């Protein structure tokens, strides 16, 4: 079919702990990954979703493979505790992108962020035109709580589909505890 | 056709790869795969291989398991570089080299996709230093056979040059199959790093051998020869006695004293001259 | 299971008898010395795992 | 003992053929073996 | 203090840089082998002492210029006697 | 060179070796050994071997198709 | 904890058709791998290994990646080929012992407890033996980190084996410098062993770099090996150390002087073994 290769960048960083979603942070945001790798896969075999962490120990959790037993097996007890680091978020991202089987495929990457980031904005968008002389489109999808509007994501995701890619979107989180299964639904609809 | 002279290029890691596979698993018969980059008409170059597990106990070629292979062939695929299979090998435990009515059915069942994979046959117990036995072999089709006609139209005065055993004409040679001649691709790449990191002494020549024991051992053989001079102080007076032509059937019962003697006065010199050469720097150097 | 049985012997059939002999003494660590009982006395190695 | 060697080495003479093993016993030797590969 | 050519001192000049009696340096030394931060051997005739092994100090950037000196015309007696290896016994090995 | 082939000789020790028993010489480098099958063979030897460890009566060993000292 | 380790030339050889097979990347890609082998009676051995997809990026050099799928599976069928295989660490080609090189080791040592390294060449020239591997140990010690952990060399050597060494002794058929007499110990450690000692004394001579001018760190515990060197250098020649040895010299050559004297006699005997097949041939034959 077309050919992609959907990586989830998992959030286990120390502000997803608490318990004000309902099941946990943790669980809902699991199954929210279950039944869109549940989506790239009937629509297209070929992908393979294995989840990598943007924390301060960017961990290869489970390694990008169309199982997803170790996927479930690593998730429960999976200690989300850790600084949150996103200026390497991306170069772990990008890289592990270009360690993939197939070049060919549509390098897309969704982002979880529900920490408070402490990056530059400078340094982001020398790596934003680093991604538009790499032509990179990655969907950043906002949960927990953030800075509210959130900073610095605005400006990066714009900085994205610059010089004629024009196709990214940037979803916000709602700073409520709601159920986050309809938070989602508009990727899973259409891009 | 073929023009006998088709001069198969292996490697250099393919024969370390071959004779460890070979010799652990010595005395049923392993095989594997040869995975390399096929060439022209007239040459084929093999430049890797990996070993294919057994099957169960008993000594067979048994056959090939798919499920193994196509997992393998997209192993190092994603990893390395793209090859593709040609050809396969077997191992005659302490035999020589020759195709067996066994051998000859799976590799019939291999020609019949690519019309040029090799029959190889590798034995890790007759080779020493300067024999590493070989000679691969590829199928003559039986149906030439009744026409008696000879194959391979011989263009070059290149194929006839090695000869074949004796062993492995009481085999299908040449009746089903043909040798073929080999050489080997070395490389300075390959060839320094591995001559100047085999045998490469330390700080042994820069010591002095259990000093007190040295020159004890330097009488544990004057001792005894002294009687070997005797002998020597023996054995010189009865000549010019019965033609020494005679005096070399005779002598092996019992030892003589004039390659003996001869011997360890080589001994009692290296163990003498080596020491103390070297205790004679040690004064200089060492302050 | 009538094709379950009869294919044990389609690969049963490919096991090969041994000689039966007797260990006489042991020269080095791969250097044995047997003599079957059959006849002559012989200089025979091993597997390296037994 | 070097001039032992040196003053030697004279008598060396009239090696006169390294012979191989034959022509004719060669030639029976390779119908002999002709033989067996036929049995 | 002392080079490596002697570092042999004598009871006298114990009782001189440490203002102690002579009936004591001998269980003052026994102490110090005991302990361990010497290794040397105990006259008594001859009253002197031959110290062999001390224990390591520290030291600043002043006693590596002796520690580099020293070492560097170590050098070139490696040099030395090794031209002598190479030169005779060329034409033993090509 | 000839140390290459000093060592090269050494292949026909292999693994599958029988056993004789020596009984005499005609000659330099040719001997007479009694095999444990029961029958006598006219022999040749391999040079490394020192002469002058044989004939108590010599257990030796003979390869299992030429069928000579080893 | 771990007494040597003991390298094969396979595996020697099967790095470096690897680094043929990425070596068309031209810009920079080092060669890291899996190590396989086993470790018995204290001695560590290696066998055989492979190499893992691996890429590094210059800016931000801390994202290394290790294909663990490519590492599961592929040691999952050596196991299956060889059930007495198994993991023994991990490898990196090493030109200059680069900086991921700190926790790759902690990345996979839940494979391999003592998950040693082993850092290879792939441009040979030295006067030495151009295989090199470390082992890891921590500390929660004197000066530098609260988290401390520093890499320190295991000895190294290329250990043989009898089948491995009718390929080996094939391979070569250059220059092999046997027939041990009284001058194979003259050049593999007399003419070399002197200039072995050379790149030793001149290894110290590169840490004396910093006199007043070099790195920082100045010395705390480099310093008390360096003392006892001047202080254990050998004994002055003044005692009977100079009479003992005139001793010896008088012993030692004795025995010289016995068998250089047995030499002439035995090729003056092989003389007249000459005059027995002249004089007695020339009237026989013509
Ligand atoms: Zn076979």
């Amino acid at each position: 079919m077309v050919l992609e290769s959907t990586m989830v960048c998992v959030d286990n960083s120390e502000y997803m702990r608490n318990g004000d979603f309902l099941p946990t942070r943790l669980q809902a945001q699991q199954d929210a990954v279950n039944i869109v790798c549940h989506s790239k896969t009937r629509s297209n075999p070929e992908n393979n979703v294995g989840l990598i962490t943007l924390a301060n120990d960017c961990e290869v959790l489970t390694t990008l493979t169309p199982d997803t037993g170790r996927i479930l097996s690593k998730l429960h007890t999976v200690q989300p505790k850790g600084k949150i680091t996103f200026c390497t978020g991306i170069r772990v991202a990008h890289l592990a992108l270009k360690h993939r089987q197939g070049k060919n495929h549509k390098m897309r990457i969704i982002a979880f962020v529900g920490s408070p980031v402490e990056d530059n904005e400078k340094d982001l968008v020398k790596l934003a035109k680093r991604l538009k002389k790499e032509k990179v489109n990655v969907d950043i999808i906002n949960f927990g709580e953030e800075e509210v509007n959130t900073e610095k994501l605005t400006a990066f995701v714009n900085t994205l589909n610059g010089k004629d890619g024009t196709g990214s979107h940037l979803v916000t989180v709602p700073p409520g505890p709601s159920l986050a299964d309809a938070l989602i639904s508009s990727p899973i609809l259409a891009g | 056709a073929v023009d006998t002279a088709e001069q198969v290029y292996i490697s250099s890691l393919a024969l370390l790869k071959m004779l460890k596979h070979g010799r652990a698993g010595v005395p049923m018969e392993v095989m594997g795969l040869m995975l390399g980059e096929f060439v022209d008409d007239y040459t084929v170059r093999v430049i890797d291989v990996f070993a294919m597990p057994q099957s169960g106990t008993g000594v067979s070629v048994e056959a090939v398991d798919p499920v193994f292979q196509a997992k393998m062939l997209d192993m190092l695929k994603q990893t390395g570089r793209p090859e593709m299979v040609v050809g396969w090998y077997h191992s005659h435990p302490g035999f020589g080299c020759w195709l067996s009515g066994v051998d000859i059915n799976t590799q019939q069942s291999f020609e019949a996709l690519s019309e040029r994979a090799v029959a190889v046959v590798v034995d890790p117990i007759q080779s020493v230093k300067g024999k590493v036995v070989i000679d691969a072999f590829r199928l003559i089709n039986a149906n030439m056979m009744v026409l008696g006609h000879e194959p391979r139209q011989t263009t070059s005065n290149l194929g006839h040059l090695n000869k074949p055993s004796i062993q492995a004409l009481i085999h299908g040679l040449n009746r089903h199959y043909y040798s073929i001649t080999i050489n080997y691709r070395k490389n300075e790449l390959e060839q320094k790093m591995l001559l100047n990191l085999h045998k490469k002494s330390w700080m042994e020549g820069l010591t002095l051998q259990d000093y007190s024991e040295h020159c004890k051992h330097n009488e544990s053989v004057v001792k005894e020869m002294l009687e070997l001079a005797k002998n020597y102080n023996k054995a010189v007076e009865e000549e010019d006695k019965m033609t020494p032509e005679q005096l070399a059937i005779k002598n092996v019962g019992k030892q003589d004293p004039k390659r003996h003697l001869e011997e360890h006065v080589d001994v009692l010199m290296t163990s003498n001259i080596v020491q103390c050469l070297a205790a004679m720097l040690d004064t200089v150097v060492f302050k | 299971k009538q094709y379950e049985k009869s294919e044990n012997d389609l690969k049963a059939l490919q096991s090969v008898g041994q000689i039966v002999g007797e260990v006489l003494k042991q020269l080095t660590e791969e250097k044995f010395i047997v003599k079957a009982t059959n006849g002559p006395r012989y200089v025979v190695g091993c597997r390296r795992q037994l | 003992h070097n001039m032992s060697v040196k003053a030697m080495r004279f008598p060396p003479k009239s090696y006169n053929k390294d012979l191989e093993s034959a022509e004719e016993r060669r030639e029976r030797e390779q119908q002999d073996l002709e033989f067996a590969k036929e049995m | 203090t002392r080079p490596a050519n002697h570092r042999q001192l004598t009871f006298e000049e114990i009782a001189k840089s440490a203002k102690i009696t002579v009936n004591e340096v001998e269980l003052l030394v026994m102490k110090a082998l005991s302990v361990g931060l010497v290794k040397g051997s105990i006259d008594e005739v001859d009253k002197r002492v031959h110290m062999t092994w001390v224990q390591p100090r520290v030291l600043d950037l002043q006693q590596i210029k002796g520690m580099k000196d020293r070492l560097e015309f170590w050098c070139t007696d490696v040099k030395s006697m090794e031209m002598l290896v190479e030169h005779q016994a060329h034409d033993i090995l090509t | 060179e000839f140390l290459h082939a000093q060592e090269e000789v050494k292949r026909i020790q292999s693994i599958p070796l029988v056993i004789g028993q020596f009984l005499e010489a005609v000659d330099q480098n040719t001997a007479i050994v009694g095999s444990t099958t029961g029958s006598n063979y006219y022999v040749r030897i391999l040079s490394t071997i020192d002469r002058e460890l044989l004939k108590p009566n010599a257990s030796v060993a003979l390869h299992k198709h030429s069928n000579a000292l080893v | 904890a771990v007494q040597k380790v003991v390298v094969h030339p396979l595996v020697l050889l099967s790095v470096v058709d690897h680094f043929n097979r990425i070596g068309k990347v031209g810009n920079q890609k080092r060669v890291v791998g899996v190590l396989l082998g086993s470790w018995q009676k204290k001695v560590l051995d290696v066998s055989n290994s492979f190499a893992v997809p691996f890429d590094e990026d210059d800016k931000d050099d801390s994202v290394w990646f290790l294909d663990h799928d490519y590492l599961e599976n592929m040691y999952g069928m050596f196991k299956k080929v060889n059930a007495r295989e198994r993991i023994v660490g991990w490898y990196h080609t090493g030109p200059k012992l680069h900086k991921n090189d700190i926790a790759i080791n902690e990345l996979m040592k839940r494979y391999c407890p003592n998950s040693v390294l082993v850092i290879i060449d792939v441009k040979p020239k030295d006067l030495g033996l151009p295989t090199e591997a470390y082992i890891s140990v921590e500390e929660v010690h004197d000066d530098g980190t609260p988290t401390s952990k520093t890499f320190e060399h295991v000895t190294s050597e290329i250990g043989a084996e009898e089948a491995e060494e009718v390929g080996v002794e094939h391979l070569l058929r250059d220059i092999k410098d046997t027939t041990v007499g009284t001058l194979s110990q003259r050049i593999t450690n007399q003419v070399h062993g002197l200039k072995g000692l050379n790149s030793k004394l001149l290894d110290i001579r590169s840490y004396l770099e910093k006199v007043a001018t070099g790195k920082l760190p100045i010395n705390h515990q480099i310093i008390y090996q360096l003392q006892d060197v001047f202080n254990l250098l050998p004994d002055v020649s003044l005692q009977e150390f100079v009479k003992a040895f005139y001793l010896k010299t008088n012993d030692q050559m004795v025995v010289v002087y016995l068998a250089s004297l047995i030499r002439s006699v035995v090729a003056l005997h092989n003389l007249i073994n000459n005059k027995i097949a002249n004089r007695d041939a020339e009237k026989k034959e013509g």
